[PDB]
RNA sequence: UUUUUUUUUUUUUUU
RNA sequence: UUUUUUUUUUUUUU
RNA sequence: UUUUUUUUUUUUUUUUUUUUUUUUUUUU
RNA sequence: UCCCUUGUUAUUGAACAAGAUUCAGUUAGGAACGAUAGUUCACCGUCAGAUGUAAUACGUGAGCUGGGUGUCUGGAGACAGUUUGUUCCCUAUCUAC
RNA sequence: ACACAGUCGGUACGAAGUCGAAACAAGGUAGUUGAUGG
RNA sequence: GAGUCUAGCUUCAGUUGUUAUCUGAUUGGUAUUGCAUGCCCUGAGUACGUAAGGAAAAGGAAAGGUUAACCGCUAUUUAAACAAAAAA
RNA sequence: AUUAACAUAACAACAU
RNA sequence: GGACUCCUUAACUUAAACUGAGGAGUCAAGUAGGUACAAACCGUACAAGGAUUAAUUAUGUCCAA
RNA sequence: ACAGGAUCAAAUCUUCCUUGAGCGACUCGACAGGCAAAAAAAAAAAAAAA
């Protein structure tokens, strides 16, 4: 017994059921080089992609273009005079004008 | 942790005739290690453990020393920092175009 | 590290190998090679406190006085008490001075400890202590304390550890009464503690109950009087008694409270330290001033019945 | 006084290990170290047991011939 | 000192510490100890295959019993059922299967056959095994006037130690009733040596106690008659031989060398029974400081990709086998046997 | 990280009321996903405690 | 304490988290405990009416018609005054 | 003037 | 309302 | 040479003497 | 607010000294013996320690006892002493091609 | 284990991806942003 | 990661009780007292009171008593009785 | 040869 | 040859859980709920059995709830 | 740590800013010491060299 009510004692309980109620948690191997991602690309990956674009005539998707442009824009202040020429020539060959040329004019 | 002991004692002081000064105190009142007395759930564990990946992920994405420093700062409380973590940050800092050694960060 | 019977003979034979007594002078002159450049005279204030000192208990002695009354005094020696470091509010968070005393073999000192001594430019120390004082009495690092810090005829506060007596009984420790030796008394009742609690109304023994156990080894404090000092050998004679073994560490400070109010009121004392002026001599030995009235005076006390 | 109840198995179990550690730290460990010191000195020879005991010896044997370099035996003479 | 144990000793407590030994603290301490323990190993960086240990007799017993359990008959029976044991029955239903000793003998023969077959394989120098393999021996000793309390103390001491080491441990006691254990130890060592196994690689696995009975006696008192009795117990011991592979990993890597070996080595060194060349050779196993520094250098080498596990194992095994072979060759030559006899013997 | 913070100004407020309010936050009962087994609350910071009334 | 059994009224007092000074007063009667507060007991004036909170429900109608005091203690002119039980 | 009682299991009296 | 205040008082009626 | 009261000394400090525990480590 | 020590200075039939009733604290330091054994009380003699009450199962009997108006070698609570430690008994064997 | 040593209940995989996110709108380009003069 | 000394917390009883204005070159501006038995001395044969009679503010000291500490002195008990010469 | 009480050992466990 | 409570009433110190009478409920032989903590008071569409569902009752609605 | 940085720029001897409080202070990185012999009221007393 006690001062309060005994029945008025809510208890946590699941309102449904499923097979993932006892799935143990484990730490999977973590990637060692995260820079390999286009999103998180670097000066080396940028140059490799530019060389691939100049070599191949493949018609890539919009996403690639977008991401490539954005990354370059972001990292414009880290490029070298030799790498800027390659990156701009890729665009010129593929006939793409996403405002990239204006941005590089401030750092060239 | 069957039993977690924690008490707030009446420490010595002098508050009488106190003058309001717009300044921060010495330090926090609570410093004792926080030890849970219950097993965590999957989501809790995940949130606790995701730092290992998020750190690197954000370091990689960073594009300036400011960002780098900020990122590093955010995961301050994160214990058990492997050596390679330092190496990564150093490499990124050098690539970004240097940093401020004098920086508290 | 010899045998019992070798040590016992040593104890007896030691007396035959005593070096001759030194030659004590009447005057002393100090030069600039024994003075801290940073040492200066500072005027005291209302909220100013001095520092303490450390000493080793040597032994008791009996000495006369100007009136001819014999008194028992303990001899204390300051074993090269030197300041190590200081504490500041900005740095640490409290004003204090760290001092060292004693000597230790180099073949017993750890490397991290030796690192401190190298910095300090001082020989290895046996013991290290700290004192809290006011900020205006912080002595410079490397200054060597002297017996001249305390003026003869002032009250001092002495602190130290008591002796050890091992395991003792209730009757031996506290000094219980016990029971009679006769009149039909059980064997066990001779030295029994007796009642140790109340009835079922109180089912628990009160804390801090007087019971049997290991005796001795406790901190104790006492008041003392500065009777005589020696500059040559750095010796101090204290009137009264000091706890601890003949060689144990003891702390000495000034009077506190009533002791200060009643006694240490009209006694001019060098607040910071003893500051000798180059080119002037100082006494070697200082004695306590005699009293005013004749101690050997027995006046008449009337005894009238009513 | 007299016991009020019976001791459980758990308590006994605890006591066992307690006692074992107590003994090991104070008897066995000291004895082992004292035993091991005698190796340097020649074995002990008793006069009383001379009737049946083997002759005295100084040299100690090697229990691990695998790690025993140098000659093991001498060739017979002509 | 002189007839008095040191007063300033430190007695360990398994359930209490001045720094705190609570449940919560135990977890952490255990975690850290396990973590440190795990890391002490040095596994190879390249292996060709992994071969596990399995007991054919034990598998066959389970296979024999499973068919009886599921079908209710015996292997080959098509007309008859299974008859379980009944009170007063002398016939053992599982009489066709072997006993524990027979299975151990079969194991001891199979391991010998596998050891002989190993030499044929060319890639035997890059094969992993783990732990579990080795010959196993069992003995017994009954009629021991000692109780469980007394027996356990000794048993726990002797558990997980070298055969030789155990002997010393028991000898150092200077006890009377320990002689019973001593005799069992000595007999087991002699029997294993006669069986051809290497006594230098034999370790004590575990033990087992069996109650036998009691012998009560009268005891008169002022107002009662107590009953005084005596204890009777039987001790069962198990021995296992460490293969070369296992042996190497424990001494070279783990550096868990026995004490007897090191004492012998130090004795020889002190007595000048060996040259200046042996000190360095035994440096990895001479003293605790040398073992620790050696292990640290090993770890550094390993991290530097400088250390070859397989090469070290081969060198170790070759040196041990060469010393063992030279011992026998010199022993045979000591008798003055002929060249033909020596060649036929080895 | 999932750790929320609530900084309050207890200037001229009642101790009881403040305490009552704080309790709620501490307990985490204000959320839908409240579990009595665990502590579903959020960190609470209080200032100007000297200014309380009774 | 040492006493085995105690009165309920005393026990009640014993449970009051107040200073010894106020405890004594409370015990005496100079002070009362109400609504978790300590205040002076009500004052009963001669001739004037008592507070409506102390009389019985059926006595309130007659108590309300009696004279009432709307002044200070200094201005009070009662022949005799005492605490209302 | 009223809402606030023995709410005398604890906190609280936030009106 | 004023550090006036061991059982002593002033000012203002809030 | 040791022990003891039958001898001697103190009757002050309490944010003092003293101490087994450095805590931005929120899931060892 | 308990026998003495405090409330300078208004309660007093309080001149001083020595006294009587009542109230208040942050609860400070103190209070010696003997004869007769009529179960305790009025009183008696000494140092004048200076008119010296109750509760706690008679407080207290697995601590002791006495001329009447039994025994028990301490198992669990409590209290008084004491405890090296991350390691220095043993054991703790990845990943998988 | 606080428990007369019991009973009820008890953890919700992926993005830990990324050359995606386009047929809302705006956009300091952050896979950013939507309510509110007290 | 490790050695020393320490900050904070804890500690017989118990409390929250402290600083407007601001000497003009004129010797300068609160300060370690919480506490308390009896008798004696200065104040004092003074205040008071026909007379007898007989105070306080402060300090100083001799007994008795409690706690703690210690072996310089005294009392009780008690132990020890051995290696200076390199001619030894 | 033989049930229980009783005595010892091996293996099995990780959201800790 | 009965324990508590409601009304009347004998005895007692208008005392006591006493001693003894008249007539209703409960316990005895009644579960779970409320009354803080141990039969007697309130309520019950009052315990054959099972499941994760809806309701005006004593009574509650600042926190433990 | 005078270690980093700004300036038409500092007496010998840094004008000024950054280092969250230069990891509470110093110091060590082959650092540190449990057990044994011997000694041992607490405590102190041994350099290595079988």
């Amino acid at each position: 017994g006690g001062p309060g009510r005994a029945l008025c004692t809510p208890t946590f309980h699941g309102l449904s059921d499923g097979p993932y109620r006892r799935l143990k948690f484990s730490l999977k191997p973590i990637r060692h080089d995260y820079r390999d991602v286009l999103v998180s690309a670097d000066l080396r990956k940028l140059a490799e992609t530019a060389q691939e674009l100049l070599r191949g005539k493949e018609t890539k998707r919009r996403a690639f273009w977008e991401i490539f442009s954005k990354r370059v824009k972001a990292s414009a202040h880290m490029l070298s005079p030799s790498l800027m020429a390659l990156i701009a020539k890729s665009f010129d060959v593929h006939d793409r004008d996403t405002g990239i040329y204006v941005a590089l004019a401030t750092v060239l | 942790f069957f039993y977690y002991r924690f008490h707030k004692r009446i420490g010595k002081g002098n508050f009488n005739r106190y003058l309001e000064f717009y300044q921060k105190p010495r330090g926090i009142e609570n410093t004792l290690r926080l030890r849970y007395n219950y097993t965590p759930t999957f989501t809790a564990k995940k949130r606790s453990e995701m730092w290992k990946v998020n750190l690197v992920k954000k370091i990689a994405h960073a594009t300036d020393a400011k960002q780098v420093l900020d990122v590093w700062t955010y995961y301050r409380h994160r214990r058990t920092k492997r050596p390679y973590h330092y190496l990564l940050a150093l490499q990124r800092l050098v690539e970004v175009g240097g940093c401020d050694p004098t920086d508290f960060r | 590290y010899d045998s019992r019977w070798v040590k016992r003979l040593d104890r007896l034979r030691e007396s035959k190998f005593y070096d001759p007594a030194p030659i004590i002078k009447e005057e002393e002159i100090l030069e600039a090679d024994k003075i801290h450049p940073l040492l200066k005279k500072v005027t005291p204030s209302w909220n100013s406190r001095r520092t303490g000192l450390l000493a080793y208990k040597i032994g008791m002695m009996s000495l006369w006085d100007g009136w001819g009354e014999r008194h028992a005094v303990t001899v204390c020696q300051v074993d090269r008490c030197v300041v190590m470091d200081q504490r500041t509010l900005d740095k640490d968070g409290y004003e204090a001075c760290v001092m060292g005393i004693g000597y230790k073999p180099i073949h017993k000192v750890t490397k991290p400890m030796l690192g401190v001594y190298i910095r300090s430019q001082i020989e290895p120390k046996s013991r290290i202590a700290e004192f809290k004082c006011s900020s205006d009495c912080l002595l410079p690092v490397g200054h060597e304390m002297s017996v001249r810090h305390f003026t003869p005829g002032q009250q001092v506060f002495v602190s130290g550890w008591s002796k050890d007596k091992g395991y003792l009984g209730v009757k031996k420790r506290w000094g219980f009464a016990g029971q009679n030796a006769s009149h039909g008394v059980e064997a066990k009742a001779h030295s029994s503690p007796g009642s140790i609690g109340q009835s079922k109304t109180v089912n628990v023994v009160w804390r801090f109950k007087k019971m049997a156990g290991h005796a001795g080894g406790d901190p104790r404090v006492v008041n003392c009087k500065v009777f005589r000092i020696e500059a040559q050998r750095n010796l101090i004679f204290l009137k009264g008694c000091v706890p601890g073994y003949k060689g144990s560490l003891i702390k000495i400070s000034d009077a506190r409270g009533k002791t200060h109010h009643r006694h240490n009121r009209h006694i001019p004392l060098h607040f910071p330290t003893f500051v000798p002026e180059p080119g002037v001599s100082y006494p070697v030995t200082l004695e306590c001033p005699d009293a005013e009235q004749d101690p050997f005076l027995y006046p008449e006390i009337a005894i009238a019945d009513k | 006084a007299v016991p009020k109840g019976k001791r459980s198995k758990h308590k006994c179990k605890q006591r066992q290990l307690i006692y074992f550690f107590d003994q090991f730290d104070g008897v066995f460990k000291r004895r082992r170290e004292s035993f091991y010191r005698s190796f340097y000195n020649p074995p002990y020879f008793s006069k009383q047991t001379e009737q049946t005991s083997l002759p005295p010896s100084v040299l100690r044997p090697f229990r691990f011939p695998g790690f025993w370099p140098g000659r093991f035996a001498f060739k017979m003479a002509s | 000192s002189s007839g008095l144990p040191n007063t300033k000793r430190r007695i360990r407590d398994p359930f209490w510490r001045r720094s705190g030994w609570w449940r919560w603290r135990q977890q952490e301490v255990k975690a850290m100890n396990r973590s440190r323990a795990f890391r002490r190993h040095l596994f190879p960086r390249f292996t060709t295959e992994t071969v596990s240990f399995v007991d054919a007799a034990e598998a066959e017993a389970k296979r024999f019993k499973e068919i009886v359990a599921e079908t209710g008959r015996y292997p080959g029976q098509t007309v008859n059922f299974f008859v379980p044991k009944v009170e007063g029955a002398k016939l053992d239903p599982f009489a066709a299967l072997p006993s524990r000793q027979k299975r151990l003998k079969l194991r001891r023969k199979a391991v010998r056959e596998a050891e002989e077959a190993e030499k044929a394989r060319e890639d035997a120098d890059f094969v992993w095994r783990g732990k579990g393999g080795g010959r196993v021996w069992e003995e017994r000793k009954a009629n021991i006037p000692l109780g469980k309390k007394k027996l356990l103390l000794y048993c726990t001491i002797i558990k997980g130690l070298q055969i030789t080491d155990a002997i010393d441990w028991l000898s150092s006691l200077c006890l009377h009733r320990v002689n019973y254990l001593l005799n069992l130890l000595n007999a087991s060592r002699k029997k294993i040596h006669e069986q051809g196994g290497d006594i230098s690689r034999v370790y004590v696995e575990s033990y087992m106690l069996n109650i036998q009975g009691q012998i009560k006696r009268p005891q008169f008192r002022l107002r009662m008659v107590n009953l005084i009795k005596t204890w009777k117990f039987a001790v069962v011991l198990r021995f296992r031989e460490y293969p070369m592979d296992e042996y190497f990993h424990k001494l070279f890597i783990l550096k868990h060398v026995p004490r007897s070996l090191t004492t012998d080595m130090r004795l020889a060194l002190a007595g000048q029974r060996v040259g200046l060349h042996a000190v360095r050779d035994w440096y990895p196993f001479l003293d605790s400081k040398t073992r620790f520094f050696h292990r640290k250098r090993l770890k550094w080498l390993d991290r530097t990709r400088q250390f070859d596990y397989c090469l070290a194992r081969r060198v170790f095994k070759s040196k041990y086998e060469e010393n063992c072979r030279r011992r026998k060759i010199q022993v045979l030559q000591a008798r003055g046997a002929s060249d033909a006899v020596i060649e036929e013997a080895n | 990280s999932g750790n929320h913070w609530h900084v309050l100004d207890g200037k001229g407020r009642s101790v009881g009321g403040l305490a009552a309010q704080v309790v709620r936050l501490l307990q985490g009962k204000h959320r839908v996903d409240f579990t009595p087994r665990t502590a579903a609350g959020d960190s609470v910071i209080v200032v100007n405690a000297i200014h309380l009334k009774m | 304490g040492h006493k085995h059994s105690e009165s309920v009224l005393q026990q009640f007092y014993n449970r009051l988290p107040v200073r010894k000074r106020f405890l004594k007063a409370i015990r005496k009667g100079t002070l009362i405990w109400d609504k978790g507060q300590v205040k002076i007991p009500p004052i009963a004036m001669q001739g004037y009416g008592l507070p409506n909170k102390l009389v019985l429900p059926h006595q309130k109608e007659f108590n309300n018609k009696l004279p009432k005091f709307k002044g200070k203690i200094n201005q009070l002119k009662a022949t005799r005054i005492w605490f209302q039980d």
